[PDB]
C-alpha cells in the first residue's frame, strides 16, 4: 500500500513540489489504493555517509526509484556511484540528474541506470545534424577526454557511416597536460577546418588559449564546442562568435524534478496495473537475496510511450535516455550570450538574428581548401 | 602491515587454520608492525561490510584486506571497487562473488581480482574451439553487461585467425523472454555451439526453453564462461550433461592456498615499498567527516614462490590457473583439463561423445570411420606448425601411432585428410545429417584372412 520516495539534499521546496505531484498523480490514476510517502536525507558532501543513510533507510523502506537530484557539488566528486550500485544490488533504477558523463551512462558499468538526460555525446549527433545545417563533410576529431570519449567517437563512426564520408583525423590523449602545440600545428596542417573540440572546462580553455597564440582564431576557424566548453572560465576564454550549444529545461530543475516524479507515477501506475508484484526486500538485517524481477522491471520501464509532459514529449531510447529533446545553439556574440537556434526533434530553427563567425562576415566560410 | 581478512562461508572453511598460515611462516619480516585478524560475516548484505571498512580503517588504521565471498553475486565486487577507490586500500577478492568479472576498473582504485579477463576467457575458449575444429557456431548475448566488446573480440579473433569460423547472426535478447521473438531467433539457429552470454538464472531459463523447444541436441553443444555457471555448490535442473565451462575456482588449490598466495604478494609489495620508501603507514582516519604513493602500479610483475602471479593493466592476474571442466553423468562437474603458461592443457583431447545428456534423449548419428591412406583419395598431411589448425575444407584424423618396434603403446597423433572421398563423405554428412568419426588404421593394409584372423 504505502510507497516512500527517497530526496536528496539540494534544497527544501523540491520536496514540497514532488509531494504536490504526489497529490496531483494520485487524483488521474484511478481509486486503486497505493498510498505514497518520502524519506528525506542531510545535508552530506561525500556520497559515503549519504549511501550509509540510504542503506540504513531506502532500503527497508522498499522505495522504488532514488531520483538523484544534486548536480552543484562545491567539490569536484560528482559522484552518485555508492547509492547508484546499493540500488543496484537489489537491482533498483536510480534517475541520475546531475551529470551527462557518458562513464556513468555505460550499461556495462552500471546496471540500472535510467535516468531522463542523456550524455553529451549526443550533442555530437546534433553535431551530425550540423553536418546537415551548412552542408559541410570534413570534420577532424579532437577528444581530450578518453572514457566518454571512445564511446563517442564509436557513436561518431557509426553516424558518420551513414553518409559514408570519413573524419579526416582522430585525436585522443590525456587531459591535464599542456603541451599540445605540436597536435595545434598537426591540426593546422590538415585541410578541413571543423574544429570538433570535446574535452573539460579548464582543459578546453587551456587548449583554445593555446590555439589563440598559435594563430587559430583567424577566419575560417570554424569552432563547434559544447556545454562543459562553455562552462565557467571556458566561457571567459571563448571568442566573440563561437557557436555552441545549450540544453532546455536541464537548468530549469523545477519543471525537469515535477515530470520526473510524473514518469516515475505513471510508471508505478503502470506497473500496479501489470501482474506479478514483487517488492524489493528489507535487505538491511538478514536478508542475502536479491530482488530478481530488477530486469523485469526494466522490461516495464523501457517500454514507456507519452503524449504530454511538463519539459516536453519524454520518451525513452533504446539506452534509456530522452529522444530528440529541445536544443538551444548559443553564439557568444562579442563576450555576450545571444541564442541565434533552436532544435526540434529534427529541425535546426534559427531565429531572426545573425550567425557571426569568429572569423569573417555572417556568411559561412568555404573552409575546403582546393589541396 | 595491520591487514583483515574476512571471508564467507565457501566450502566450510574455518577460521582457525589461517592464523598459522603466516604465523610459523614470515622469516625475514622487515616491515615490523605487521599482523593479521581473520574474520567472517554471516550476512551479505553491502551495510555489514560497509561497517567493517568503517571501524577497521579506524581500527588502528588496517592497511590490507583481503575478502571471499561464498555468495553468487557481482555487484559486491563493485562495492569493493568503491571502497578501494575511495579509502585507497589494496582489496584483493578471492573467489565467489568477491572477484567476479566486472566491466572496466577505476584507474584511482586498487583493488584487485585473482581470475582471468573475459578476453582471455574467450580466447581460451576459441583455442578449445580450434582444438576441436568445431568451426561452426553461434553467438547468444542478452543484456547482460560487457556485451559489445565480447562481440567485438570475439568478431577480431575470428579476423585475427587462420580458420575462417563459421559465425552464424549473433542472437540479440533486447528485452526479457517473450516466446514469441525470441522462439523466432531460437528456430533460426542451426549450428553447433552455441555461445551464451547471460546471468545463471537466465541461463536455466534459456537451457529449459531449448529444452521446451528441442534445441537441446547432440549437435547444440553448449560453452559458457565462469560468470555464467558460477560456484560449484549449486546446480539448477535442465542442464546437459557434459556441460562445457571454464573457470578458476580450483577446489584443489583451495581458500588457504590463495589467501597465502594474496599475504606472499602483499609482503613482496611492502618489502619493495620498504626498500624503495620510508612511511610505510598511509591510511584514512575515518568516514565520517570528510595520497602519496600508489600500490595499484608498484607490484606489476610480482612472483611469490615462483608461482606466476604478475598483475595485468585491468587488475587481473597474467597467468591464473584456468581449469576446464564439463558435467558428468552424476550431475557433478567433472575437472577436466587445465591451462598452462601459453599451450592449452587437454587431457581429455578424446572427446567423448556423450549420448545420453539426459534420461530419453539417444544419439545414434556417430559413426566410426577408419580408413588407409590412398594417393588420389586419402590425403594425410600435417596439421599446421604455428597454429595446429587444418584448413577448413579437410578433416581431422587420428592414428595410434606406436613408438618403438618392441613396445604396443603409443599416442593418437592428430593430422589433417583432404581427398575424394573426403568431400564424398562430407557431402554425405551434410545430406544424410550425420557426425563423422575419422580415425586411422595401424595394423596395417586393407583386410586379409590369416586362419580366421583379419
Ligand atoms: C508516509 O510519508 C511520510 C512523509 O514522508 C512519513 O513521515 C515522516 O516524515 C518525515 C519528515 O517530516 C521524514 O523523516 C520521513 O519522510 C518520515 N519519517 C521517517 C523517519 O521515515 C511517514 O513515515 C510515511 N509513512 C509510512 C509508514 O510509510
Ligand atoms: C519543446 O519546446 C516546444 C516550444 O515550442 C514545445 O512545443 C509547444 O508545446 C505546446 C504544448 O506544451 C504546444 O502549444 C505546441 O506543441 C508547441 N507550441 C509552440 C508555440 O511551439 C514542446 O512541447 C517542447 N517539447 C519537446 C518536443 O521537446
Ligand atoms: C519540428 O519537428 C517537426 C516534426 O517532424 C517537423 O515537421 C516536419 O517537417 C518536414 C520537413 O519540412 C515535413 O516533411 C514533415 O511533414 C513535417 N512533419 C510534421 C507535419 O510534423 C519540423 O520540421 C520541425 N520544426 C520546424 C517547424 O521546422
Ligand atoms: C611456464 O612457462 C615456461 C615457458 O614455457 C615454462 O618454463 C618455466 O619458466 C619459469 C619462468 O619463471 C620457471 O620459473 C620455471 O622453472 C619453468 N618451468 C619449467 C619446468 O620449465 C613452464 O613449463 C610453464 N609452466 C607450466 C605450468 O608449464
Ligand atoms: C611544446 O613543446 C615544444 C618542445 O619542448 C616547445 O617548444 C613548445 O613551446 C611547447 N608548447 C607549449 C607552449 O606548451
Ligand atoms: C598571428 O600572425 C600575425 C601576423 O604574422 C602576428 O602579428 C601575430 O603576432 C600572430 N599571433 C599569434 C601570437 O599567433
Ligand atoms: C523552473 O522554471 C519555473 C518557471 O517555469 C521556475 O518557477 C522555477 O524556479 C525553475 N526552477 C529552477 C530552480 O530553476
Ligand atoms: C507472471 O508470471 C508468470 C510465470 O510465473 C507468467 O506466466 C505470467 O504471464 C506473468 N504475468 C504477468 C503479465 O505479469
Ligand atoms: C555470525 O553471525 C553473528 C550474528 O550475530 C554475527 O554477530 C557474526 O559476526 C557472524 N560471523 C561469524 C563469527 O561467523
Ligand atoms: C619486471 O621484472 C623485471 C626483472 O626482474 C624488472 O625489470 C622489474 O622487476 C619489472 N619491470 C619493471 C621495469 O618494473
Ligand atoms: C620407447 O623407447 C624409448 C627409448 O628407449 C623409451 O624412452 C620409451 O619409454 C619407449 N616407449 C615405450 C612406451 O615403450
Ligand atoms: C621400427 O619402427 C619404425 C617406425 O617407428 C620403422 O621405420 C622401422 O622400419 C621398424 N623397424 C624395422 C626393422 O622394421
Amino acid at each position: 500500500k504505502i510507497v516512500n520516495i527517497g530526496a536528496v539534499l539540494s534544497t527544501r521546496k523540491h520536496e514540497q513540489m514532488f509531494r504536490e505531484a504526489v497529490n496531483q498523480a494520485n487524483k488521474r490514476h484511478g481509486s486503486w489504493k497505493i498510498q505514497l510517502n518520502a524519506t528525506s536525507v542531510t545535508h552530506k558532501p561525500n556520497a559515503i555517509q549519504m549511501a550509509l543513510s540510504v542503506c540504513e533507510d531506502l532500503i527497508s523502506s522498499q522505495v522504488y526509484a532514488i531520483l538523484v537530484s544534486h548536480p552543484p557539488t562545491p567539490n569536484d566528486h560528482f559522484t552518485p556511484t555508492p547509492v547508484s550500485y546499493t540500488a543496484g544490488f537489489y537491482r533498483i533504477p536510480v534517475l541520475g540528474l546531475t551529470t551527462r558523463m557518458s562513464i556513468y551512462s555505460d550499461k556495462s558499468i552500471h546496471l540500472s541506470f535510467l535516468r531522463t538526460v542523456p550524455p553529451y555525446s549526443h550533442q555530437s549527433s546534433v553535431w551530425f545534424e550540423m553536418m546537415r545545417v551548412y552542408n559541410w563533410n570534413h570534420i577532424i576529431l579532437l577528444v581530450s577526454d578518453d572514457h566518454e570519449g571512445r564511446a563517442a567517437q564509436k557513436r561518431l563512426e557509426t553516424l558518420l557511416e551513414e553518409r559514408e564520408s570519413k573524419a579526416e583525423k582522430v585525436l585522443q590523449f590525456d587531459p591535464g597536460t599542456k603541451n599540445v602545440t605540436a597536435l595545434l600545428m598537426e591540426a593546422r596542417e590538415l585541410e578541413a577546418r571543423v574544429i570538433i573540440l570535446s574535452a573539460s572546462e579548464d582543459d578546453a580553455a587551456t587548449v583554445y588559449r593555446a590555439a589563440a597564440m598559435l594563430n587559430m582564431t583567424g577566419s575560417g576557424y570554424v569552432w563547434l564546442v559544447g556545454e562543459r566548453e562553455i562552462s565557467g572560465n571556458a566561457l571567459r576564454y571563448a571568442p566573440d562568435g563561437i557557436i555552441g550549444l545549450q540544453l532546455i529545461n536541464g537548468k530549469n530543475e523545477s519543471a525537469h524534478i515535477s515530470d520526473a516524479v510524473g514518469v516515475v507515477a505513471q510508471a508505478v501506475h503502470e506497473l500496479l496495473e501489470k501482474e506479478n508484484i514483487t517488492d524489493p526486500p528489507r535487505g538491511c538485517v538478514g536478508n542475502t537475496n536479491i530482488w530478481k524481477t530488477g530486469p523485469l522491471f526494466k522490461r516495464v520501464l523501457m517500454s514507456s510511450k507519452y503524449a504530454d509532459g511538463v519539459t516536453g514529449r519524454v520518451e525513452f531510447n533504446e539506452d534509456g535516455d530522452r529522444k530528440f529533446a529541445n536544443y538551444s545553439i548559443m553564439n557568444l556574440q562579442n563576450r555576450k550570450l545571444v541564442q541565434v537556434g533552436i532544435y526540434n526533434g529534427t529541425h535546426v530553427i534559427p531565429n531572426d538574428r545573425k550567425i557571426i563567425w569568429p572569423g569573417g562576415e555572417t556568411e559561412k566560410p568555404r573552409g575546403y581548401q582546393m589541396s | 602491515l595491520n591487514i583483515a581478512v574476512l571471508l564467507g562461508h565457501s566450502h566450510d572453511v574455518t577460521e582457525r587454520e589461517l592464523r598459522n598460515l603466516w604465523g610459523p611462516e614470515q622469516a625475514t619480516g622487515l616491515p615490523l608492525d605487521v599482523n593479521v585478524v581473520a574474520l567472517l560475516m554471516n550476512r551479505t548484505d553491502p551495510k555489514s561490510l560497509i561497517t567493517h571498512v568503517c571501524d577497521l580503517m579506524s581500527g588502528a588504521r588496517i592497511h590490507g584486506l583481503v575478502f571471499g565471498d561464498d555468495t553468487d553475486q557481482e555487484a559486491v565486487a563493485q562495492m569493493l571497487d568503491f571502497i578501494s577507490s575511495q579509502t585507497f586500500i589494496p582489496i584483493l577478492g578471492i573467489a565467489g562473488g568477491a572477484s567476479m568479472i566486472m566491466a572496466d576498473k577505476d584507474p584511482t582504485s586498487t583493488f584487485f581480482q585473482f581470475g582471468a579477463s573475459i578476453q582471455q576467457q574467450a580466447t581460451v575458449m576459441l583455442k578449445i574451439m580450434q582444438d576441436y575444429d568445431w568451426h561452426v557456431f553461434s553467438l547468444v548475448t542478452t543484456i547482460f553487461p560487457g556485451y559489445r566488446d565480447f562481440i567485438s573480440f570475439i568478431k577480431t579473433t575470428v579476423d585475427n585467425s587462420f580458420v575462417g569460423w563459421d559465425m552464424q547472426n549473433v542472437i540479440t535478447l533486447d528485452t526479457s523472454f517473450e516466446d514469441a521473438k525470441t522462439q523466432v531467433q531460437l528456430k533460426k539457429i542451426h549450428s553447433s555451439v552455441i555461445l551464451l552470454y547471460c546471468s545463471k538464472d537466465e541461463a536455466v531459463l534459456i537451457l529449459s526453453e531449448a529444452r521446451s523447444l528441442g534445441l537441446t541436441g547432440y549437435d547444440f553443444f553448449w560453452i559458457v564462461p565462469s560468470l555464467v555457471s558460477g560456484n560449484t555448490e549449486l546446480i539448477p535442473k535442465e542442464f546437459p550433461s557434459g556441460l562445457i565451462s571454464v573457470s578458476y575456482d580450483d577446489w584443489d588449490y583451495s581458500l588457504e592456498a590463495r589467501v597465502r598466495d594474496g599475504l606472499g604478494i602483499l609482503t613482496t609489495a611492502a618489502s619493495s615499498m620498504l626498500e624503495k620508501f620510508s612511511y610505510i603507514p598511509e591510511a584514512k582516519a575515518s568516514c565520517y567527516g570528510q595520497p602519496l604513493h600508489t600500490l595499484h602500479q608498484f607490484m606489476v610483475n610480482v612472483t611469490w614462490d615462483g608461482k606466476d602471479l604478475s598483475f595485468t593493466e585491468e587488475g587481473y592476474q597474467v597467468h591464473p590457473r584456468l581449469v576446464v571442466i564439463v558435467l558428468n553423468k552424476d550431475r557433478e562437474w567433472e575437472k577436466v583439463g587445465k591451462w598452462e603458461n601459453q599451450t592449452l592443457s587437454l587431457r581429455h583431447a578424446v572427446w567423448p561423445r556423450y549420448k545420453s545428456f539426459s534420461d530419453c534423449e539417444p544419439d545414434d548419428n556417430h559413426l566410426s570411420i577408419v580408413t588407409l591412406e590412398e594417393a588420389p583419395f586419402v590425403i594425410v598431411e600435417d596439421i599446421d606448425p604455428l597454429t595446429e589448425t587444418c584448413v577448413r575444407n579437410t578433416v581431422p584424423c587420428r592414428k595410434f601411432v606406436k613408438i618403438n618396434n618392441s613396445t604396443n603403446e603409443g599416442m593418437n597423433v592428430k593430422k589433417c585428410c583432404k581427398g575424394f572421398c573426403i568431400d564424398i563423405l562430407k557431402k554425405l554428412s551434410r545430406t544424410v545429417k550425420f557426425t563423422y568419426d575419422l580415425y586411422l588404421v595401424t595394423n596395417g593394409k586393407h583386410g586379409k584372412k590369416v586362419n580366421n584372423v583379419w
